[PDB]
């Protein structure tokens, strides 16, 4: 009673394939390097004095 | 953008033509003479008064 009304049927697939290419016309992931330099700078202090 | 070795030939040459001299025969049915009875087609001379 469960089963009445029950038909299966199959409805599409989908398949994997990747493309060996011994030449290649993909780039990809580039490396660079990017240098960030910084400028630290030392000031006076108020002065301190006995008379 | 691919890579690949090749081989090419370049060919060259030509062909003239000087002499306007030449002759062609054609054969026909050799098979068949062969394969079946051929004999002998009489100008029979027709002496029985018709001719």
């Amino acid at each position: 009673a469960a089963l009445s009304g029950l038909t299966v049927t199959g409805v599409g697939y989908s398949l994997e394939a990747r493309l060996t290419n011994i030449n290649q016309l993909e780039m990809g992931l580039l490396i660079d390097s990017d240098v960030q330099k910084q400028g630290f700078m030392i000031p006076t202090l108020p002065p301190l004095v006995i008379v | 953008q691919r890579i690949g070795r090749e081989i090419r030939l370049t060919p060259r040459y030509r062909y003239f033509n000087f002499l306007p001299i030449m002759l062609v025969i054609n054969v026909i049915n050799l098979e068949e003479a062969i394969a079946q009875r051929t004999a002998l087609d009489v100008n029979e001379t027709q002496v029985t008064p018709a001719s």
